[PDB]
């Protein structure tokens, strides 16, 4: 398991953001309330199962090439936005709009995500 | 969401009369700072790849105003007879949000949210 998280696209630092613990600063937009409330709504707990569920989903979201809705490239690198459907243990559902960087070695780096319920 | 229309790095250099204080590679985000001579300062930051703008106002290094705007796809530097200002507009079906930030001749922020 804890290696599933290690081979994922979600860095360990990003799991604080996903559970509403990435407190804001000049380079970080504070979305702690929104993300914490959504994870509770979806039934994703801040435990090992919760991390593995998200890790697997955002990793799997990079494997389909037909869910890319926006691309952007500048002098720093190449980035993309992906839509992905997620139903959680509570049975409530959302669509995650996730942003990745497309690395030079081809892998995908999870940057952020927003749930869009409606 | 990507900020696809932003002032060029030179335009921001003129506006803030300084390079960015710091750059974050993870989310292509920049922090700029401006001060007046009375202890009032303003921190303006934005992330090109996550699509947001933030500003914090400090009086004597105490934070008095903080605003954060999500879903920015563009912002611009505009001019009227009073001077230059950063302008950002977020338009949705029900709501229109605007912000207007001046630092010269004075630090002055004007924002609104209409249905």
């Amino acid at each position: 398991t804890a290696q599933t998280i290690a081979n994922s696209v979600v860095d360990a630092k990003k799991f604080d953001y996903l559970f509403g613990k990435a407190t804001g600063n000049s380079h970080t937009l504070d979305r702690t309330n929104q993300l914490a409330l959504e994870m509770k709504r979806l039934g994703v707990a801040d435990d090992i199962n919760g991390h593995a569920v998200l890790a697997e989903h955002f990793t799997q979201a990079t494997k389909d090439s037909n869910n890319i809705v926006k691309k952007y490239t500048d002098q720093y690198g190449s980035f993309e936005i992906r839509e992905s459907f997620f139903i959680g243990p509570s049975g409530k559902a959302t669509v995650f709009e996730s942003t990745f960087e497309v690395m030079k070695d081809g892998s995908h780096r999870f940057i952020t995500t927003i749930p869009k319920n409606g | 969401m990507f900020i696809e229309n932003k002032p060029g790095e030179i335009e921001l250099l003129s506006f803030f009369e300084s390079e960015p204080v710091s750059f974050e590679r993870d989310n292509i985000s920049f922090l700029y700072t401006a001060k007046n001579k009375c202890g009032l300062s303003v921190d303006f930051s934005f992330s090109v790849v996550e699509g947001w703008i933030q500003y914090t106002v400090r009086l004597h290094e105490n934070e008095i105003l903080h605003n954060s705007i999500d879903g920015v796809s563009s912002f611009s530097i505009r001019n009227d007879n009073l001077g230059d200002y950063i302008y950002a507009e977020i338009i949705t079906k029900e709501l229109i949000n605007k912000i207007e930030i001046r630092i010269r001749p004075d630090i002055k922020i004007k924002s609104s949210s209409v249905i």
